[PDB]
DNA sequence: AAGAGTATGGGTG
């Protein structure tokens, strides 16, 4: 959606939104695991496992 | 021939030209003048291409 | 002000909806010289329901005129820059790359002004002495003010 | 450039270089990830003799 | 404090005489049946009157009557009228003849 | 407002060193001025370079070629216009790399060169050992 | 003309005076209904005036004798 | 926000600030320094006269550029002559010589 | 460390502009910021413009008055053509907020002076204001004597005369 | 003026100075600057609408 | 080529943008993976614990 | 009887 210039970075020093970054891609990624378990109808043992 | 013609003219060009009196300039331009025309206008690439 | 990369260094983006109102009287002018409009109202009015034509004419009138931006504070004389405009759409000016050091500007948030030249001597004196491409050495060291910075 | 040929040549050539290099610099794939900033394995060792 | 200025019907009427091909004479003519206009658009004195106030007798008065049937034709149209059928026949004046009535 | 005042005055321009440390090599100082006096090459006593010569990037060269010490240039103070300075007092224009043109305010440029920087300065708050092998020389 | 000005600054010597010859030949094109000395390429008449002054075919001791030369074909057409 | 003409003060007769009233941009003392740098002249006497407070100088600059004739003849400040009646109002005389 | 006025007095003016000029670059160089020589010197010769006469000679100078430079040189090169003796004088160093206001233009000072008092000394004074520098003719609206409008002042100086 | 024209041409002069005077005002200057005496503290009559 | 192994200058993201002046320095790179160092109270005398 | 030092007021930001 975004491309932003990782020239402003190094000299800012504001390293947050980084790790930022990579903490929603792995909020993302659970998410399109839920997503994906519920598009093909499975049991509810296994989505409460997960 | 035309209007556009006449409308390019200024008023001392008619008056230098022979058997135009300053009477009948005046009946001109009161006749250009209930049309909301005048003499002295300017125009680019007349005649128009007929 | 926002960035244009495609720019050339003599040249700056502007909106053409500040562009209509700025040239008025010139398109006025060049609507009535040919034929368009017989009277100044009619061409007020022309310009007023902006028909396809005055669009026409703006292009023509602005073809080889100079505009000069200016960015505030002005600390030295060359925060005033005369550029040849580039009609864009949107609302935003379009800046070289180059010339931000000289300004001191940068895309977040800042905001620039723009003058338009009236008589021949002024056009002349923004052409040949504020273009930018007159002004590449600094005026107080004699060195280059137009070099290449971060992703270049 | 500008003290050997001129005006003219010195702007020809600082365009053509800010044409190139922003097109190299987008062809890099130039990023910043949290991993690039290394660590020495030896600051705790010199943290602790201090 | 100060406050700012604000356009009037003879200011508009003053800037359209101003960009409108006039000769000198004409252009004194123009400025004198403009001050002689009021408020709803009328002309206030004959036209003997803005003759006299001219201060010359090289010109008659079909000079004046051209130039203001010229200056009836300005912004709005109908404006400098000696009287209401003036006003109305000017008004009609600019209409298509395919108008039914 | 003028083109030459006639002067022969000027100051001498020699690298700045502090210590050892070599802050301003004399390029840097002479680049763009005119010579006040006919430079002599430190052998002997032939010309090197004559009177009145704007020193551009080529007589730099040559002039660090032959190991050129101190240099005397005109400058803008010991001028004798007056109620403004001439072009050769001056010197070379920066922003245009030519000599000066009449009808410059010079002021101006000068206080805006020295005040745009101004907003990089800060306001809130035993033994000779040298390094190279050379002659000694005492003053 | 287009992007740099050095020729012209280089054939007159001053960029004021280029600047003030070029207004006036501007002001002649303009104005004056004079015809330019080069092909004009949709040019405004600045630009003309400056392509015409790198080109060496004016300058201010051209445009006085030009002048006086027309000033002296008018005061010998008048008698 | 942009203007090409519009409203002025009464008193000074100069364009007013803002975008709400259509006001114009500001030339404050800077830029005159930075024009003064450049030597541009007739930039900066054209951005003092008919654009701000000349009043017959802006309605002729308009019938010019609408004729197509560019070409301006500069005047007098109004602001000048305030300064001048407001000075002769405090009881000294100063008036303009030759 | 050394006053820069005794500097003028003892060694002269070259001594004084080079130890201004050196101080200010050395300020200038701990930012690593670059600035020519020529500037701070023509800021220094705005400050080295007043003279105080050390001896009245054959001139109508007073014993010991302060005046521009530039005057009492034109005096002394004119009389020494005539056979006659000039006047000496010492140079003199002054700040830039005290050069400033010795400036011989009242609208001029009462642009970015205080207002009041250069405005009752000129009106007690009977002034007179010739409009020759840039800031008097952009009060006026005129074209300023520098740049393109530069030759526009001298002509009309050779139609004066 | 008799002559509109240039009564009309004679209100859009420019006055042509080369310097500024400045002096005190003597009270027979400040009488020649003046079109009349001030009398009364009022300004707008609030019933006519009219000074 | 021939297997062996060599050293070369590191094509790391930082350090491509601090050596060649594209952004960044040396002291902002030793905050960044390095240790921050000592610390100044607003009077500006040194506290001896460094960060 | 002058001359150096201190307190007060004006101006600037
Ligand atoms: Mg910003
Ligand atoms: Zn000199």
């Amino acid at each position: 959606d975004i491309v932003l210039n990782p020239l402003g970075v190094p000299s800012r020093m504001n390293i947050g939104q980084i790790l930022e970054t990579h903490l929603g891609m792995a909020a993302k990624g659970i998410g399109d695991k839920i997503n994906a378990m519920l598009k093909q109808q499975q049991e509810v043992a296994k989505l409460r496992e997960f | 021939h035309y209007i556009g013609d006449l409308v390019q003219r200024t008023e001392v060009e008619l008056l230098k030209t022979p058997n135009l009196g300053k009477k009948s300039l005046t009946e001109i331009k009161d006749v250009l003048a209930s049309r909301g025309l005048s003499l002295g206008m300017r125009l680019e690439n007349w005649p128009p291409a007929s | 002000i926002t960035v244009g990369p495609y720019l050339r260094l003599h040249q700056c983006g502007l909106p053409k909806k500040m562009a209509l109102e700025l040239f008025k009287p010139f398109i006025y002018g060049k609507l009535e010289l040919r034929g368009l409009a017989t009277t100044i109202k009619a061409a007020k009015k022309m310009v007023e329901r902006e028909e396809a034509v005055v669009w026409d004419i703006l292009d023509e009138v602005i073809r080889e005129h100079p505009v000069l931006l200016n960015r505030a504070p002005t600390l030295h004389r060359l925060g005033i820059q005369a550029f040849e405009p580039v009609l864009i759409e949107g609302k935003a000016i379009q800046l070289h790359p180059l010339v931000c050091a000289a300004y001191n500007a940068d895309f977040d948030g800042d905001q620039m002004a723009v003058h338009v030249p009236l008589t021949l001597e002024a056009q002349l004196e923004a052409r040949a002495l504020m273009m930018s491409t007159n002004n590449i050495l600094s005026p107080a060291n004699g060195e280059p003010i137009i070099v290449p910075s971060q992703d270049v | 450039c500008y003290r050997i040929l001129g005006l003219k040549p010195t702007v020809i050539f600082a365009d053509q270089i800010m044409y190139t290099g922003f097109a190299y610099a987008a062809r890099s794939g130039a990023s910043v990830g949290i991993d690039d900033m290394v660590i020495p394995e030896k600051k705790h060792e010199i943290i602790s003799e201090a | 404090y100060q406050g700012e200025t604000t356009q009037t019907l003879q200011d508009y009427l003053m800037w359209q005489v101003e960009l409108t091909p006039f000769s000198d004479t004409d252009r004194a003519i123009a400025t004198s049946i403009v001050d002689a206009v009021d408020e709803t658009g009328y002309l206030t004195v004959p036209l003997e009157d803005i003759l006299e106030s001219i201060g010359d007798e090289e010109i008659d008065i079909d000079e004046v009557e051209a130039v203001l049937k010229r200056i009836q034709r300005f912004d709005p149209v109908g404006v400098a009228a000696k009287d209401l059928r003036d006003c109305l026949l000017i008004q009609l004046s600019q209409f298509d003849k395919t108008t039914p009535w | 407002t003028e083109d030459d005042c006639g002067t022969h005055e000027g100051i001498m321009m020699t690298p700045v060193i502090e210590g050892g440390d070599v802050k301003e090599p004399l390029r840097d100082r002479v680049l763009g001025r005119v010579t006040a006096e006919d430079v002599l090459k430190p052998g002997t006593a032939d010309i090197l370079v004559p009177r009145n010569t704007l020193l551009h990037e080529q007589w730099c060269d040559l002039l660090e070629e032959n190991s050129v010490d101190a240099v005397k240039v005109r400058s803008v103070v010991s001028c004798d216009t007056d109620f403004g300075v001439c072009a050769h007092c001056y010197g070379r224009d920066l922003a245009r790399g030519h000599i000066i043109n009449k009808g410059e305010a010079i002021g101006v440029i000068a206080a805006q060169s020295i005040g745009e920087p101004g907003t990089q300065l800060t306001m809130r708050t035993s033994s000779i050992q040298v390094k190279n092998k050379g002659s000694i020389k005492l003053s | 003309a287009r992007v740099t000005v050095q020729d012209a600054v280089e054939k007159i010597g001053n960029r004021f005076d280029l600047v003030l010859v070029a207004a006036r030949r501007a002001r002649q094109m303009q104005v004056g209904g004079k015809d330019p000395l080069v092909p004009e390429e949709n040019d405004k008449t600045t630009v003309i005036a400056l392509r015409e002054i790198e080109e060496g075919l004016i300058n201010n001791q051209i445009l006085d004798v030009r002048e006086r030369q027309e000033q002296q074909e008018q005061e010998a057409a008048e008698l | 926000h942009a203007r090409s003409t519009g409203s002025y003060s009464l008193v000074t007769q100069q364009p007013l600030g803002g975008k709400a009233q259509f006001g114009g941009q500001r030339f404050g003392e800077m830029e005159v320094w930075a024009l003064e740098a450049y030597g541009a002249a007739y930039t900066l006497q054209e951005m003092l006269t008919v654009k701000s407070d000349d009043v017959n100088g802006r309605t002729k600059m308009y019938k010019n550029i609408v004729d197509g004739n560019h070409q301006m003849e500069p005047g007098m400040p109004e602001s000048f002559n305030v300064l001048l009646k407001e000075i002769r109002s405090l009881g000294i005389n100063i008036e303009l010589e030759d | 460390p050394e006053a820069p006025h005794d500097i003028l007095r003892l060694r002269g003016v070259h001594a004084v502009t080079r130890y201004i000029v050196n101080e200010v670059q050395d300020v200038y160089r701990l930012q690593g910021v670059k600035i020519n020589d020529k500037h701070i010197e023509v800021i220094v010769r705005q400050m080295l413009r007043k003279a105080t006469i050390v001896n009245a000679g054959s001139s109508d100078f007073l014993e010991g008055e302060q005046v521009e430079y530039s005057r009492v040189k034109i005096a002394n090169r004119e009389l020494e053509a005539n056979g006659k003796v000039g006047a000496t004088y010492s140079r003199d160093l002054l700040g830039i907020t005290k050069a400033s206001l010795a400036t011989e233009s009242f609208i001029s000072a009462a642009s970015f002076q205080e207002t009041t008092r250069v405005l009752t000394e000129a009106a007690v004074a009977g002034k007179r204001d010739e409009l020759r520098g840039l800031k008097e003719n952009v009060i006026v609206g005129r074209l300023i004597p520098a740049g393109t409008g530069y030759a526009y002042h001298q002509d009309r100086m050779r139609r004066r005369a | 003026m008799k002559d509109l024209l240039k009564f009309l041409k004679a209100q859009t002069k420019t006055e042509e100075f080369d310097a500024i005077k400045i002096a005190l005002a003597s009270p027979d200057m400040i009488r020649s600057w003046s079109f009349g005496e001030v009398k009364k503290p009022e300004t707008i009559n609030y019933r006519t609408f009219k000074p | 080529r021939d297997g062996q192994e060599e050293k070369q200058v590191s094509f790391n993201s930082i350090y491509m943008m601090a050596d060649s002046g594209a952004r960044g320095s040396a002291a902002q790179i030793r905050q960044l993976a390095g240790m921050r160092g000592l610390m100044a109270k607003p009077d500006g005398s040194i506290i001896e614990t460094p960060i």
